[PDB]
RNA sequence: AGCCAGGAUGUUGGCUUAGAAGCAGCCAUCAUUUAAAGAAAGCGUAAUAGCUCACUGGUCGAGUCGGCCUGCGCGGAAGAU
């Protein structure tokens, strides 16, 4: 997990979840791509 | 070919051992091996191809013996001097499959005295003809003349192409034995001058006053300042990690002035320790080409009485004295670096 | 029919065994025999032409037995004896590499007519052209 | 958007280099069969391979797809009795 003030789509899998309040970016192809704001 | 012939000789099986260790397929695992051999592909595909030429050329000369009864010496006279031609001319394309910049020539005298001055001057203007003879340019650095003829020491920066690939073999003591001309007999004596032989590099000086790489301290000063001096950080230290050289300073009451000349003082003493470094390094690199002119150490030998040169690297003596005095000495480097390069090749083991 | 195996066309012309980097470890590593190329691969080599750069099946199995079938050489050997021209472009827009004739190369694509696919042999010289535009081949009116 | 099917042809290209083949970097970016398919957008080889996407056919079957201007909110947001 990378957290900073400035989530985007780094691939074509990343996907935008809002998770209890907090925006996170998530894809199913490469692991170091989930990240959080914060 | 004194040895090349015999150096491709052995190594000709080695051009079908690299064959051989391409398709085993276990040399493929790994990688070093396959690329020595991809690189070392037989006598490097174009001149394979040329080996290929010239192998046409040898058949061609293996025909058209096995018959007599006829006045034939011409044809293969001519045929077998082509064959040389072209297998010289191999030769000498397969040499060719750096250090090509300016140079520094220094030449200063050994054994002798004044002779050996004299001498030097002739050495120097040899070289200084060789050079003029190519379009290279020659600019005297500095002098030190030798009282009644040459100089003490000369040392010239000849600029140019391919300057280092032909005048880096002059180094070492050249050896001269004549008649002098500061002598009332006529005895003849031997001296001795010693000649070096320079590259040109690149002297950058990176201030590497990055504070990236910087501790920084402050804290209180020692002496009179009675209440002020208690309660203020006016005294700086920087170390700067990679070299370790350590500086403080709390001469004045300000910080900001502190670590202002800390810092200048740290740049100056650390461009020191690097410019004294270089200076011990180019020393020992001309100390250990330049020998000792005693004329027991040398590379070549002029004796004048019988108008001889002789070199003794390779045993080469010829009797040609005055042509290369006056400039001509193109014919003492070429089998040099005939020899010379026909180790390159060989040290790939 | 089985698919691609253990077989991909790489090699250079046929003209004989040459036991290089290009044929050896073209082998090497899927096994057989880098000398064998001489009788069984060069028996049709003495029809040709020596020097013809055309790429053969190497299809190979674990019984490191391999049975070859070859084809046409590449347009862009094939155009090459035939247009005179050794070099090949990588700028030919900003010069070119030489000159070709129209008629020079439709009676040479008969010959790839039959591993081409095409409405007729008239359409094989579209194509053609369109790819030695590439190389800077200039079509000689 | 899903769910089935296809997703083709001479570049083993000179151009660089040992090896570069759509996918390392220098140019060009045509043509054919076709309903479609890029002389290659992505993953992947020392080099091949191999793996997706575009695009095109069938079921489904009612809506669906992104910019512009604006109101109020979300994160960015850590200190000492
Ligand atoms: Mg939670
Ligand atoms: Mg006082
Ligand atoms: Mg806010
Ligand atoms: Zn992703």
């Amino acid at each position: 997990m990378k957290v900073r003030a400035s989530v985007k789509k780094l691939c074509r899998n990343c996907k935008i979840v809002k998770r209890d309040g907090v925006i996170r970016v998530i894809c199913s192809a490469e692991p170091k791509h989930k990240q959080r704001q914060g | 070919k004194p040895s090349i012939v015999a150096k491709l000789e052995a190594l000709h099986e080695r051009h079908e051992e690299v064959q051989a260790l391409l398709g085993d397929a276990q040399t493929i695992a790994d990688q070093e091996r396959f690329r020595a051999l991809s690189r070392e592909y037989a006598q490097l595909s174009d001149v394979s191809r040329c080996f290929t030429d010239w192998q046409q050329v040898q058949e061609d000369i293996e025909t058209a013996q096995m018959m007599l009864d006829d006045p034939e010496m011409r044809e293969m006279a001519q045929d077998e001097l082509r064959e040389a031609k072209e297998k010289s001319e191999q030769l000498e394309q397969q040499l060719q499959v750096d250090d090509e910049r300016n140079a520094f020539l220094e030449v200063r005298a050994g054994t002798g005295g004044d002779e050996a001055a004299l001498f030097a001057g002739d050495l120097f203007r040899m070289y200084s003809r060789y050079a003029e003879a190519r379009r290279w340019r020659v600019e005297i650095m500095s002098a030190s003349e030798g009282e009644h003829g040459g100089y003490k020491e000369i040392i010239a920066k000849i600029s140019g192409d391919g300057v280092y690939g032909r005048l880096k073999f002059e180094s070492g003591g050249h050896r001269v034995q004549r008649v002098p001309a500061t002598e009332s007999q006529g005895r003849i004596h031997t001296s001795a001058c010693t000649v070096a032989v320079m590259p040109e590099l690149p002297d950058a000086e990176l201030p590497d006053i990055n504070p990236a790489d910087l501790r920084i301290d402050t804290f209180r000063s020692s002496g009179a300042g009675g209440q002020h001096v208690n309660t203020t950080d006016s005294a700086i230290r920087i170390t700067h990690l990679p070299t370790g050289i350590v500086v403080e300073c709390q001469d004045e009451r300000s910080q900001h002035k502190n670590k202002a000349k800390a810092l200048s003082v740290l740049g100056a003493r650390i461009h020191a320790a690097e410019m004294a470094k270089r200076q011990q390094a180019e020393a020992s690199t001309r100390r250990n080409l330049l020998g000792s002119g005693d004329r027991s150490d040398r590379n070549r030998t002029y004796n004048f009485p019988q108008g001889r040169v002789t070199d003794h690297r390779i045993n080469l003596t010829l009797y040609r004295l005055d042509e290369v005095m006056e400039g001509k000495l193109d014919m003492l480097i070429e089998p040099i670096i005939q020899e010379h390069q026909a180790d390159q090749l060989a040290a790939l083991s | 029919a089985k698919k691609v195996q253990a077989y991909v066309k790489l090699q250079v012309a046929a003209g004989m065994a040459n036991p290089s980097p290009p044929v050896g470890p073209a082998l090497g590593q899927q096994g057989v025999n880098i000398m064998e190329f001489c009788k069984a691969f060069n028996a049709k080599t003495d029809s040709i032409e020596k020097g013809l750069p055309i790429p053969v099946v190497i299809t190979v199995y674990a019984d490191r037995s391999f049975t070859f079938v070859t084809k046409t050489p590449p347009a862009a050997v094939l155009l090459k004896k035939a247009a005179g021209i050794k070099s090949g472009s990588g700028k030919p827009n900003k010069d070119k590499v030489g000159k070709i004739s129209r008629a020079q190369l439709q009676e040479i694509a008969q010959t790839k007519a039959a591993d081409m696919t095409g409405a007729d042999i008239e359409a094989m010289t579209r194509s053609i052209e369109g790819t030695a535009r590439s190389m800077g081949l200039v079509v000689e009116d």
